[PDB]
């Protein structure tokens, strides 16, 4: 009646659940926990991205009391160098014998890639919790609707009134503080934004892609420009971006438990193959198919005349039912332990009539609770090969 | 186009700065390379010369080349520049200090044309790859493989998507600036600029000091020829030092931004993805390094990581609830299981 | 090593402590605490304040059902009413003859008082919390040091690193949920964010003081227009920041734990007077006075030269000092029961030097921690009294 | 003031509306009271008439009276007005659609100028409360105590610091507008407007409007006399609907913000601070209810709550880090513990 259904929160699997009832006829659902949703409140702490030593032009005080001063976009790594008597077309512009110093300054500054396709940290607050739940029916055909699990709407959306979550993916499998760089998610913790840690993630910490305040040391170390002429050597360690796709840490869209792959996310782990959303529906009795407008199935037998089997969708088995009543008949192997092609198939009394389903078997001996009364619906059929294909259409696995 | 942003063009004027390595005893050449950016993963590299080629500083032609020889321009053809990286590049467009060019990837960049009494070339380091942004990394320009999402450059030179510091420039030497005040060496402007100064001998060098010159030093080669271009804000290079007494605002954009879409790309030669009984047998045969890695789908977790840059039949034991297979930055594929070796009896013989 | 202070936290009073250091000569403290702040990593959930029924203007579709258009202020009471016959000059402004509908709409909207003299909710976490204790050492110098949890933010405020425990402000005297009314801060619940309803302080939830969006239920009740003619009946009941000022929680600027007061704050605890502040500092030699002044203070005896019966500073006592090497010697009672106004007292071998203090009784047999040697300055005096005067300069007090 | 604030005045008209306690069958009150604001901490109460008194619509004088009679103003002396709240007010100033008037707080507001055989008033309900800030909480001061920092309104008309959503001088009937299109009712603009309309007969009934007219149904009372004004802004009222055709959602300020000044406030004398050994003896004798509370300090919170409205000696146990004592909503007092009364040992909390 009030059809509980928990399944793994797995994106691409239509688990085709069954309301077991005897007041009215059992009616099919599909409690398909499509797409792992997580989405809490977040805070952009700092973008990281591979450097660009976009020199602010070296503030040079060549002699006497040195100054590298302060100009817009603070934080400048600045180092005096001597043994130079520079050239740039004409003669030296640093030249005293009280110093003979030419003061090179270089800071790390956001690349153009920081703007678009970039590592992006967050200190992620506990916030909200989200789910996405398909409910089909043995009357209604599909709705795959986003459903909240926090204080906003953990009630009715689409068919039936549905109470959602808590998820096992209420937080991402990745850490509280998370970096995301494209598809690839890198879990890295830091307390909050400020002045980071060089030669590791958050060695560049710009609040955003074009900014004033930042942390500009990707292990940027200026060195002496030999030969008595000045340029500015940049000795720099790989940033949290260069590391994260070719000097990668942990690529969470391939190593986050469950079955997750990820996009750019605040802290969400899309496409996880568990993260189970326990769905519970309060179905009004009216929405059902009546038990007298279905066969109250009796004389259950399954056979075939000819058959071919399919574990995606197309698995068949004729049924010699000679039921006490006759009518329409929603079918499902109880509570998302089968994938049924159909929502509802009519089944009468006398003769043999195939229905469609799909299961984690190669021949159809999956029980099917055909609008009252389960039966393993054997038939010789023919083996399919159909398992190279994506996330299941063979439920949570439970047969051959 | 020729005109895309007079933001850079009008409000910038070329300059000549020291090349970091040239091996002519380290020449000064106006092609002093800063900011090599092989940060678009599509065959294309943005390079920055210290001179502002493009439009001269006017309205006409990307097909000129205006560098500084003297304090004066030398407004000649674009094609007298030669960007190269490994094999010779082909220009795409120039705008500002920045050129977009179809080049091979390269650990260095090597630019050069005859100028001065030498061959005046210029070279600089910057790590370039045309890597997919993901679980792959690539070298050479696209010419094979499937397209999959990574960076690529804009052919559009108006981009305000980022901006490089150009606010208050300062010096580069151009001692052609430095005339003589009838015994002592005299600071002068390139074409306008608040030009700061000092010599080895005492002089004021804080505040605006375009109205100050050294009255105690004679030698030109021990003084600060300056260009604070505060009406034609130039690129702020490491080979162009700044003032220290002046402030002007004139932060000016970068034309070429690496953006992410479907970059012209590569996909390491087709893997064989075939599912047998709860097992992905995988004949694999890449070119460029592909991180194959998995996500065993279901209640399951079981990742695997192995860089595949060698042909290897590997296996990944697909569970009932599936496994995922992530052949680099090619999108993750997926496989369920219950078998796929074909034929588990679980019916009633009758055929 | 460290900066001893075991002597309580107060405010107003210039209260003191004595740094036991044996490597260098001890240093006197005047621990003047009067600023104390918390400031964690926090999140502003909503400004609150009482309603203002700034009666919005409804999109009256008129008769044949009226549909209430969504206005730019989320959550709105809107109720269709029929049986009206509008007048606003002349006749009906609705399209039925006299079967007209008047759709009254009223939402709660930010008050002009919300801008200034308002309330302000907070979910108060921890991320950046600070235990602030100024010590004007007096013998050496000022330092107003803080503690920080996040490690991309310095905690080396003051001379160096200063550690308090019991903390002077790194706790919150208010709860996680706090409501505020001017001076009186009430550590009292409020409903999360984006969900608030009447019967709590936080029933109004405007995200800014003067906003454009809010959550508007403060028990605003539309009722049927009078006389079977148009208009908007808005019946408005009490709300947060109107009640809970006499339905009040604990008014923390007079009842805060840790002896503090609170107001409208980004989470701070002003004017603390916690149980004690045992201050311990990791400081270089500069914060101390050097060992050359006296390696150990060798002999001394103290007796009054007429004292006070009061913690007003006026008590004096000569001390026949002597030392391993003559020099300066910071002093203060090592209990702070006598609070000493002398930053430094000079010591010569077998000399005598009066210092200044405040005591609290006619026989001040208070130890004086003469930079590695205690001494009781006993003797009969004359008793002045004045004990309504501010928080102890005799702190750790519980005596006559 | 009378200088710049033609934001509201010029780009507005007073709007004739309606009120329940009026006429022989309800008068149309162009002084229809919405949004009473005694909600502050003040003593002055803000009323909103539908009428825009102040400037007529002109430049000068806040002491004229422009309400709407017709589609036209009725710009006359303010001497016929009676602001009242629940006690007779004396006007302070009008600005916008809003009038500030000095009178006690009140559950209702009752405004009215004589005109007609009837006395032509308007009244409305709104829950109002002033208070002095802090401990002593009242609905408004009794007549005693110190002034201390709470909200209060200014004498002068301009007193910005808030903004309410303004739509326009919205939809109200003005059947002086409504001419006849030869037998059907024809709406006209008040001052330039996209005038919202429908009849039982076809047009648009959502109030999507670009000068709606329905001249298809004969009766004036079977049609929607509505006015989306498209370059004007006035206070959003419930007795002034808005449409959606060319409605503004433009926030435009409210004058008469209660701002931080010295509010008339409270405090009752005689704290009579006395200290004998670790204890504040306190003879107390207030003029009017004083919320006393204390904090015996330390990690100790030690609250006290007691309204004191008649003579009571209380006590508060001072400690080793003091106690404070807060006789009303005036700021905390402070006290060191220790015996007064001569002669003891000292030098520890042990003697």
């Amino acid at each position: 009646y009030e059809h509980t259904a928990v399944m793994p929160n797995k994106v691409g699997i239509p688990y085709k659940a069954l309301v077991e009832r005897p007041g009215y006829a059992p009616v099919h659902l599909q409690i398909q926990l499509v797409n792992t949703r997580i989405i809490p409140s977040t805070n952009l702490e700092y973008i990281t991205c591979k450097y660009k030593t976009k020199v602010p032009s070296p503030v040079v005080k060549c002699c006497g009391a040195t100054q590298c001063t302060s100009k817009p976009h603070p934080d400048y790594q600045c180092q005096v160098f001597t043994g130079v008597y520079p050239f740039m077309w004409g003669g030296a512009y640093c030249f005293c014998d009280t110093e003979n110093t030419q003061m090179s300054e270089a800071y790390v500054e956001r690349s153009e890639e920081c703007s678009i396709d970039h590592a992006k940290a967050y200190k992620v607050h506990t916030g909200t919790v989200q789910a996405m739940v398909n409910i089909t029916y043995g009357s209604v055909s599909w709705r795959s609707a986003d459903v909240y699990v926090n204080g906003e709407t953990p009630a009715k959306i689409g068919d039936a009134k549905l109470i959602i979550g808590p998820l096992s993916s209420a937080w991402s499998p990745f850490d509280n503080k998370v970096v995301v760089y494209g598809h690839e998610v890198y879990n890295y913790d830091f307390p909050e934004y400020g002045t980071g840690k060089a030669g590791s993630f958050g060695d560049l910490q710009s609040r955003t892609s074009t900014s004033n305040d930042l942390y500009a040391n990707t292990n940027l170390k200026l060195q002496r420009p030999q030969a008595g002429i000045v340029h500015t050597p940049f000795t720099q360690a790989p940033s949290g971006f260069e590391r994260w796709k070719r000097d990668k840490g942990a690529p969470l869209n391939d190593v986050a438990p469950f079955g997750c792959s990820i996009a750019l996310e605040p802290l969400r782990a899309e496409n996880c193959a568990v993260g189970s959303i326990p769905i519970s529906i309060d179905i009004p009795d009216a929405a059902f198919t009546r038990i007298s407008e279905t066969p109250t199935v009796s004389d259950l037998e399954c056979k075939i005349t000819e058959c071919t089997y399919a574990s995606d969708f197309g698995g068949i088995a004729t049924v010699a039912y000679k039921s006490s009543k006759a009518g329409n008949c929603p079918i499902h192997s109880p509570s998302g332990v089968a994938v049924i092609k159909e929502n509802d198939v009519t089944l009468a009394e006398s003769g043999s009539f195939t229905f469609h389903f799909s299961t984690a078997n190669i021949h159809p001996a999956f029980k099917l609770q055909v609008c009252t009364s389960a039966v393993t619906c054997k038939g010789d059929c023919k083996p399919p090969k159909d398992h190279i294909v994506d996330y299941p259409a063979q439920h949570t696995e439970s047969f051959t | 186009d020729l005109d895309t942003h007079f933001t850079q063009y009008k409000l910038a004027r070329p300059y000549i700065a020291d090349c970091p390595n040239c091996g002519h005893s380290r020449c000064d050449s106006p092609i002093a390379i800063e900011e090599v950016r092989g940060d678009a993963h599509a065959g294309v590299i943005r390079i920055q010369t210290s001179a502002m080629f493009g439009l001269k500083t006017d309205g006409v032609d990307l097909a000129y080349m205006s560098f500084m020889n003297g304090k004066t321009q030398k407004s000649i053809k674009i094609d007298n520049l030669h960007v190269r990286t490994s094999a010779p590049c082909s220009l795409v467009s120039h705008h500002g200090y920045y050129i977009l060019a179809q080049c091979p990837p390269g650990d260095t960049v090597t630019v050069g044309f005859h100028d001065g009494p030498n061959r005046h070339t210029c070279t600089v380091a910057h790590k370039v790859e045309f890597r997919p942004v993901g679980r792959e990394k690539y070298r050479h320009p696209p010419e094979h493989g499937v397209e999959l999402p990574c960076n690529r450059y804009t052919h559009k030179r108006a981009d305000q998507g980022h901006y490089v510091e150009m606010h208050q420039p300062g010096l580069v030497a151009d001692h052609s600036l430095l005339s003589i005040h009838s015994a002592k060496v005299k600071i002068t402007v390139p074409s306008g600029a608040q030009v700061k100064y000092y010599c080895k001998c005492p002089d004021v060098r804080e505040g605006i000091t375009s109205s100050d010159h050294t009255t105690t030093c004679t030698d030109v080669k021990q003084c600060r020829a300056y260009l604070i271009d505060n009406k034609k804000w130039v690129y702020n290079s490491g080979r162009l030092p700044r003032g220290e007494g002046d402030t002007f605002k004139g932060k000016l954009h970068v034309p070429f931004v690496p953006v992410k879409a479907k970059c012209i790309a590569t996909l390491a030669p087709e893997p064989l993805v075939e599912h047998k009984h709860r097992t992905l047998i995988l004949h694999l045969h890449p070119d460029h390094p592909t991180l194959l890695t998995t996500r065993s789908l279901g209640s399951d977790a079981n990742p695997t990581r192995q860089w595949i840059e060698r042909p290897t039949t590997v296996n990944f034991t697909v569970t009932g609830e599936g496994l995922e297979y992530t052949w680099g930055n090619h999108p993750p594929k997926r496989v369920w299981a219950q078998e796929s070796g074909e034929g588990n009896p679980h019916g009633w013989p009758h055929e």
